[PDB]
């Protein structure tokens, strides 16, 4: 339908577009019937209780996707080249993006084929050159994601301030990312957003942590999320070793916002920072949440 | 789809033949002054052939000779265009071009290092057996005679029932041109008894060793073959005796080409030959044996063969 | 067709074929990796 | 079809064509619905995750195919004949060809059987003299090959250089082999291709890897495959030990290649150096790749 | 058919022939679906490998023949008499013979009853006076037999050697058993026919086995299948104690044959030596195997 | 009619019914046969 | 037995009671001196198939 986009970039850049407007113009359709597509699986916890079980937490599970697409073409010289196409177009190891697109816009999910595909029918391909590819991917991030707001903030001054604007419009809560230029001390805004998952909800709704003082050269990059470790300087030098153990703990909770401040202290030339709020999502589309 | 696009399709290539597209499926309403060319690109966008079609009112049609196309490999992508008079350039076609042609995956298949090979016979079963191919006198042509009123091994002869003189062909080939046949014969009777080295599959072309036994003959030749149960002498001949058990090496080496026979335990040769004009290489590595006699007895017949490849 | 045959008796955990031989062949190997090395030599 | 034939030489060197032009003259054709047959078995392992689980990498499995054959002739003895041939042309200890031939080219795959094959229907086979036979064959390298190039170069030089020319088209990585003469000493390529699984990849992109001193007589075999050691004596004496732990690690990444440098020094009598390099696919056919 | 006939001789020796020509004459006939008794059945070992599961192995499994017979006749009393010499004709503790007679000999199977039969209908069997009886038999020694080929060479020298034509037919290899006089020391072959199970394939391609010095009367039976022990006297003195460790180790492998030398000495009677080469089958029938 | 059924379940060995508590203890017992005669009477 | 180049053997023997054919075609070298000091050695060593 015209309400609905979906499309496949491969590994090696290929661009397919399986269902929605213009689908099947590279000879790869999508069947039907495909699973644990839309909303992102989600475990819930259960502790014994006097009255049966409580509720003890969520765990957010990876995506087992299996759908099936079919590659036909007139001829099976032509489909052959189809099919094998469509194998080049996905990997193990790396992962190849698939869009959905529709008045809420676009959102990608990033999958690998967590098995070998199960190609063709019965007899021999080159009989029909119109045959089903069965695919069981996998999602290891398992949220849908739109391309990330991204604000910069540049000053001249030694010591400065400023707001960045920040708002969770998804169903899940994001994690900041932060690239801060050297030399300099930055403060940094950890708000719990009423969170209280360490039991310090408005205990921390005003948290600002201070980095290390950044030597000469020494621009880092502040992940928030925990795949990834917070402070990685550019050149290489071990920021996080200076950091005492501090660390951002709370992401940006669902349907929150506010004027986070970030603070430039002991900076002789006058740094920048940016910040990277990424906008994820739990299904292909859905209206925006207040 | 609101702009429509090219089709994609396949064109096929084949080595050493002329890359041809036909007319009829090419076919549509192009006024004089249509153009249309092919472009067959690599992976990184680099030109790999160029190509015009001939365009009639109502075909196109692509014809190039082998070697242009040559260097197109299996798996290039390639865009048919087509220009209409004062119009910009369409592309009709696109796709990738396969190589449907006999594959070879060995840069130089080298002759395989075929070892030495070796083979033995005795004759102590009732017939002759399936190894020996009987030729020229076609198939029953053979036998073995037991010898017992002298007491001695069994021996392979022609059967003086229907036959007096008769060749016979190892099953299997040597693998390599210099050889080796060592085989133990007895001499009841008057006869001649052929060795046959580099023989055709036939036996047409060989060298060979004569042994001639009789009551003046007492001689040892050297012989070429012309038909299984013809041959030629070549040079002059050595006067031999042939006692019963006894072993002459026949060795034929292929460089320093030459033939050569030992008796017994003696290192000399006893005859030798060189330079003999018979084909040798790859199908010229059969042995055999043949045996003529004037009456319908056994002559000077072999007990024991053996033959080993190189020398 | 995954969800709701083997491939969630997968998810399950040895419910289906798994025998208790050496899985405590396995418990005990792993104590004795554990124990071995500090057990005296008398 | 045209498109695909499918070949069996079996361990006695016998030739079947199962499928495509030519198929069913030696009295057996192939039945629909054989498995595991196209693409080669992977299995991705998964770690947990702050996200579910994340992926931790990839093991290929052996092949298992389970494919049904016919055994069709006119009358019983011969059919029985028939029959005879084709159990006589498999084995559990040596492996039998099972070749694909389309227009990419012939690709093979060793193949043995995993367990007795089931023939024959539930009544006397000699009633319809046209039976099934099923097979359950096993494919210990799962990987479909073609014919390994090789290539010699022979020196007459105390001290000589070449370069081999060297290129990855399939899908998965391979290993060379290498036929040394002696004596001499031999520098080696062993090139990451950026390869990084031993956190070297771009410190051993021209790498090289100097084997010992070879004594008279003792020519090697230097393959690099894990399944075999790396360093072999022709004649016997322990070579490894001379090696001081050094090693051939990395394999021929796909789509790379290059003009590998092999080094030739102190050698009194010349000497020849064989590079064979597989060509393994994971698929009967595909098109290139690059 | 009257290309395939199988019989059954049961453990008291009665004759049935339950297919091909004559079938039915003794009352009982057999049922379509017999299973398991063509293919020897064979489980392949593998460990795990850098390219999946390596080959380590085959071992033959016993047989589990279930197969169905149908008992019938006229009146009720008469089927009751069939009936029970079906029973009488099978046995847990002793094995029964199960003859397949085709155009390539007769081979046979000995089997036993596995677990009880299940007789007869639903309702009572005298009703109908013919029912089906389901047998699950199982053969220990899986393979199909014939008759073993036997070659005597009796001497009166003190010392003298003889050649004994060998050679395996089947599919399978087979354990010689000799029977030697006494008095007299006995050299016998144990030629490895290439075979490379210990790693000692051409290096035992010549072996020769010497038997320890038999005594007055002592004469032996060597068998060298593994199910029985190699050296056994029929006056019941231990051979095998003095053969300080010996045995004999290889079996004559299928498509191998040659004149294997037996050495006789010091043996001033002059003895006699008795060569049985079985005849073992993995099929009922199959074409000769070169 | 065995091959593919609780027949060849039997050859998959312990799948189906199967305790656990039955086991640990025969190998508590083994254990104990093993070692009881070793441990002193202190 | 022939030494060096010699067309004539060195030494010569027919007829010996030992069984030859397939079990007896071994080959292998032997070494005996009264003093614990090399005596007849050999440098190199070659066998081939067939005379």
């Amino acid at each position: 339908t015209d309400f609905l986009k979906i499309e496949l970039i491969g590994r090696d850049g290929s661009h397919w577009v399986l269902s929605g407007p213009g689908m099947g113009q590279q000879g790869v359709t999508l069947n039907p019937n495909l699973q644990q597509f839309y909303d992102a699986p989600v475990k819930t916890l259960y502790v014994p209780g006097p009255f049966g079980e409580e509720y003890a937490g969520k765990r957010v599970q990876r995506r087992e996707i299996v759908f099936s697409v079919q590659a036909y073409d007139e001829d099976p010289d032509t489909w052959s080249t189809v099919d094998s196409l469509w194998r080049w177009a996905w990997d193990y190891d790396e992962e190849s993006e698939l869009r959905v697109s529709t008045s809420d816009g676009t959102r990608f999910l990033k999958v690998r084929l967590m098995e070998e595909p199960k190609p063709y029918y019965e007899k021999d391909p080159h009989i029909t050159a119109d045959n089903p590819i069965v695919m069981t991917v996998t999602a290891t991030f398992p949220y849908w994601q739109d391309e990330p707001e991204e604000l910069i903030w540049t000053t001249l001054s030694t010591e400065d301030m400023t707001r960045f604007p920040v708002r969770n419009d998804g169903d899940v809560p994001v994690w900041l990312k932060w690239t801060l230029t050297a030399p300099g001390l930055w403060i940094l805004p950890d708000f719990s957003w009423g969170n209280d998952m360490y039991s310090r909800g408005r205990e921390d709704l005003g948290r600002t942590v201070a980095m290390p003082e950044l030597v000469a050269g020494e621009h880092v990059s502040v992940d928030s999320d925990p795949r990834v470790q917070t402070l990685i300087a550019v050149n290489g030098m071990p920021t996080q070793n200076r950091w005492k153990g501090n660390d951002l703990l709370y992401p940006l909770m669902p349907g929150k916002g506010a004027e986070i401040p970030v603070q430039l202290k002991n900076a002789p030339e006058g740094g920048a920072c940016k910040l990277t709020r990424p906008r994820w999502y739990s299904r292909p589309w859905s209206r925006p949440g207040v | 789809m609101l702009s429509t696009g090219p089709i994609m399709e396949t064109l096929t290539l084949t080595v050493g033949s002329a890359f041809e597209i036909p007319g009829w499926k090419l076919r549509g309403e192009y006024p004089a002054g249509t153009t249309s060319h092919l472009v067959f690109t690599d992976a990184a966008g680099g030109t790999l052939g160029e190509f015009e079609g001939t365009v009639s009112a109502k075909e196109i049609h692509y014809l190039q000779a082998p070697d242009d196309v040559k260097n197109i490999p299996h798996g290039a992508n390639f865009q048919l265009f087509v220009t209409y008079p004062s119009m910009q350039p369409q592309c009709l076609y696109f796709g990738t071009a396969i190589r449907k042609e006999p594959r070879y995956p060995l840069s130089t298949v080298v002759s395989p290092e075929d070892s030495a090979v070796q083979y033995k016979a005795n004759f102590v079963g009732q017939y002759i057996g399936p190894m020996w191919k009987p030729m020229g006198n076609g198939w029953g042509s053979l036998g073995i005679h037991t010898h017992a009123l002298i007491s001695e091994a069994p021996s392979m002869g022609p059967n003086y029932s229907l036959f007096s003189s008769a060749a016979a062909r190892w099953l299997w080939s040597m693998n390599m041109d210099s050889v080796t046949i060592v085989v133990r014969v007895l001499n009841v009777g008057a006869g001649k008894f052929n060795v046959i080295v580099c023989a055709d599959y036939q036996m047409q072309t060989y060298l060979g060793i004569q042994f001639e036994t009789g009551i003046s003959n007492n001689k040892v030749h050297v012989i070429t073959g012309d038909g299984p149960l013809n041959w030629g002498y070549q040079g002059d001949a050595v006067n031999n005796t042939t006692a019963n058990g006894d072993v002459y090496t026949i060795k034929y080496n292929d460089l320093l080409d030459t033939i050569s026979c030992y008796k017994g335990t003696s290192l000399t040769p006893l005859i030798e030959a060189s330079g003999l004009d018979v084909p040798h290489g790859e199908g010229f590595r059969y042995t055999g044996l043949a045996w003529n006699t004037a009456l319908l007895s056994p002559g000077v017949e072999p007990t024991a063969w053996e033959a080993k490849d190189g020398v | 067709s995954s969800g709701g045959g083997p491939a969630v008796v997968n998810n399950y955990g040895d419910i289906h074929t798994a025998n208790y031989d050496e899985f405590y062949k396995g418990q005990q190997r792993r104590e004795a990796q554990q124990q071995a090395p500090i057990l005296p030599v008398r």
